[PDB]
């Protein structure tokens, strides 16, 4: 849930 | 080879909060 | 973690966040023991009952981390899997038993303040510490009572006598596990609970001022409840598989 959202880059 | 040793804590000669807690225990 | 406290920053620069990319939550703990692997719970990875089958791509490794939640810039370092190692006698369908596994990096993660390897027991190391009574440490960002933590949060907790162990469960415990806790009577309390899985239990060696990580945190009935113990996969009974796996991949 509540994560802050990482770098799209790690994905 | 330098695993173990924390670098803001012995690597400095600081010691956390609760460590000696586990000091103490070994008897 | 049940009845901790919020860890010092970099008190554990061995710990690691076993994170799910989609959707992005934690998974697990685990630790890094050296740039390029980590080790963790193999129920974290594997556990058919539950319908539980990751697979390197499912999942990313986190290093460096304080905050549960937030993304940690110029600070934590965020790794994909190169290849997923499960015991072959892992014991999923009774007990837990061999509950390892070790992951390996895509690249090596670099070293910094918030970021270092623990070691692995050697056999004396292991006969020394690991008597009834003697404290280790147990770190997490998982449940604070059976909501969730703000930041890592830490518990040191004394090592159980194997018969109080046993006479706490109804499970079969093997020789590759023990537990940890207070007993009810002790006063003091405090356990790891879900999401502390595949986390690190360390102790501080005299002899030498290093941290070993001579369990995983891997089971137990409810969190923190009188007369139950948390159960830890024994590191050093399985080190011969560990050292395996790196020596050969
Ligand atoms: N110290 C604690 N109290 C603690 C620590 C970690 C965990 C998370 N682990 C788990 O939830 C594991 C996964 C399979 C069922 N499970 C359990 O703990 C329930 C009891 C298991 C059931 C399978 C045989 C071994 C004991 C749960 C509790
Ligand atoms: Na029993
Ligand atoms: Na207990």
């Amino acid at each position: 849930g509540d994560f802050e959202e990482i770098p799209e880059e790690y994905l | 080879a330098d695993c173990g040793l924390r670098p803001l804590f012995e690597k400095k000669s600081l010691e956390d909060k609760t460590e000696r807690e586990l000091l103490e225990s070994y008897i | 973690i049940v009845e901790g406290s919020d860890a010092e920053i970099g008190m554990s620069p061995w710990q690691v966040m076993l994170f799910r990319k989609s959707p992005q939550e934690l998974l697990c703990g685990a630790s890094l023991i050296s740039d390029r692997w980590v080790l963790t719970a193999a129920h974290c990875l594997l556990y058919p009952p539950w319908d539980k089958n990751f697979t390197e791509n499912d999942l990313l490794v986190r290093i460096g981390k304080h905050s549960r939640t937030r993304y940690e810039r110029n600070i934590e370092k965020i790794s994909m899997l190169e290849k997923i190692y499960i015991h072959p006698r892992y014991n999923w369908r009774e007990n837990l038993d061999r509950d390892i596994a070790l992951m390996k990096l895509k690249k090596p993660v670099a070293f910094s303040d918030y970021i270092h390897p623990v070691c692995l027991p050697d056999r004396e190391t292991a006969a020394s510490l690991l008597q009834a009574g003697y404290k280790g440490r147990v770190t997490g960002w998982g449940n604070l009572k059976e909501g969730q933590p703000s930041v890592l949060q830490v518990v040191n907790l004394p090592i159980v006598e194997r018969p109080v162990c046993k006479d706490s469960t109804r499970i079969r415990i093997t020789d590759n596990m023990f537990c940890a806790g207070y007993k009810p009577d002790e006063g003091k309390r405090g356990d790891a609970c879900e999401g502390d899985s595949g986390g690190p239990f360390v102790m501080k060696s005299p002899f030498n001022n290093r941290w070993y990580q001579m369990g995983i945190v891997s089971w137990g009935e409810g969190c923190d409840r009188d007369g139950k113990y948390g159960f830890y996969t024994h590191v050093f009974r399985l080190k011969k598989w560990i050292q395996k796996v790196i020596d050969q991949f």
